């Protein structure tokens, strides 16, 4: 929705809208869990809810790291150097549920 | 014809008062139009016939100008700029026209390092300039008369690369710069003068095959 | 990858190294082929012409500065380039 922690919010109820080019660079982890603390008339459920969806995102970014490095280790290797019936269900009692009456 | 010497004779009087009034500190941009509207239609045959020494000194000295966009990396300093920009594409269209323009030439008449220059000039100024302005997915006239440039340069350099053998260090950069075009939007010439660049590389050496199928691999998302 | 990375340097230099054998060695073939034709200038010479045309020695800035005459210093330099 509409904050400066919506990010986060969404991380934590719906997690599916949330694209790779949000996850990545959108909150600046270590400024914006530092504001969650502080933040005026915090209830502690919500801030629950707020933890699950920071730590998902932190999740997620380690996950595209990986892959990334993996990409560029999997690079770094390459070089150049140029030196009739067969199953039916017997008869229709199976799927020809009756007419009634 | 067997020689019709009157703009054969122009030409020929340009590039010796260019060079001996320079020799004895760049050209400008008039003399290089000026010389590349003649080695175009008037030197399409006419560049044969003259004194070797002498085109190896002058492409020297426009190597030397080529130099200066070479990784150039770029209210009025903007207008110093395109002034450069467009002062050294048109002499790099002049070195690559004068290199291929004559069906035969004597050997040595063009050193590895102006192909090297060239190629490297076009990679930075195109991969840095021509995409951002025309895609916003990578990112006034001046812009399309480089464009202009670029094309009529790739194709002329499809044509050298056809003519003579090379060494490969040259051909990974070629290869690169020409396998470019086909992920950006708006450039359908470019595109089909770098088919015809890739396509000859393709033809003549026979052991960087595998590296092209690759790089079009890589990237097709 | 940080292995991988200095081998790599490694490589770098060795590269480097091959590239300035090569090139003296394309200069010299090309300059002892010029000699060549001012032989063809005194079938055979034409077609070592033939030759010179198809090798494309691609010449370097450093061609005419390696100027020697004998033409079998001239075999052993390109011997040991060959080497």
């Amino acid at each position: 929705k509409r904050g400066p922690l919506a990010k986060i919010w969404l991380a934590a109820h719906w997690d599916k809208k949330l694209t790779k080019a949000h996850v990545f660079e959108c909150n600046l982890e270590s400024s914006v869990e530092s504001i969650i603390s502080p933040k005026v008339k915090m209830a502690l459920r919500t801030s629950g809810h707020l933890l699950l969806g920071v730590v998902r995102i932190y999740h997620r970014k380690a996950k595209y790291l990986l892959a990334d490095c993996n990409e560029a280790f999997i690079k770094i290797k390459m070089a150049f150097r140029p030196g009739i019936l067969q199953e039916n269900d017997f008869g229709d009692f199976g799927m020809d549920d009756r007419e009634i009456m | 014809m067997m020689d019709s010497s009157t703009f054969k004779r122009f030409t020929a009087s340009i590039e010796n008062i260019l060079d001996n009034l320079e020799d004895m500190l760049l050209l400008g941009k008039h003399q290089l139009n000026e010389l590349g509207s003649e080695s175009a239609k008037i030197k399409a045959m006419g560049i044969m016939d003259k004194l070797s020494t002498d085109k190896t000194v002058k492409v020297l000295n426009i190597l030397e100008k080529n130099i200066q966009d070479g990784s150039k990396l770029s209210e009025r300093l903007w207008r110093d700029l395109i002034m450069e920009r467009v002062t050294k594409s048109a002499d790099a269209c002049l070195t690559t026209i004068n290199i291929m323009t004559s069906p035969n030439m004597p050997k040595a008449v063009y050193i590895e390092d102006v192909i090297e220059r060239v190629i490297q000039y076009t990679k930075f100024h195109l991969q840095n300039t021509l995409y951002p302005q025309y895609d916003p997915v990578y990112r006034q006239r001046v812009i399309v008369m480089l464009y202009n440039k670029v094309c009529d340069i790739v194709s002329s350099l499809s044509e050298l690369l056809e003519i003579q053998l090379l060494t490969d260090t040259t051909i990974l950069q070629v290869s690169s710069m020409g396998i470019t075009p086909f992920f950006v939007e708006n450039v359908s010439e470019l595109q089909l003068c770098a088919i015809k660049l890739v396509t000859a590389v393709f033809s003549r050496y026979e052991k960087h095959r595998q590296l092209i199928l690759e790089e079009i691999f890589t990237s097709l998302a | 990858i940080e292995e991988r990375l200095h081998t790599l340097e490694e490589e770098k230099e060795e590269l480097a190294q091959y590239q300035k054998w090569d090139k003296m060695r394309r200069a010299l073939e090309y300059t002892i082929y010029n000699q060549e034709l001012n032989e063809t200038r005194a079938k055979k010479k034409e077609e070592c012409m033939k030759k010179i045309r198809e090798l494309g020695s691609l010449p370097q800035e450093a061609f005419e500065k390696y100027q020697t005459l004998s033409l079998k210093q001239l075999f052993r330099k390109l011997e040991q380039c060959n080497t």
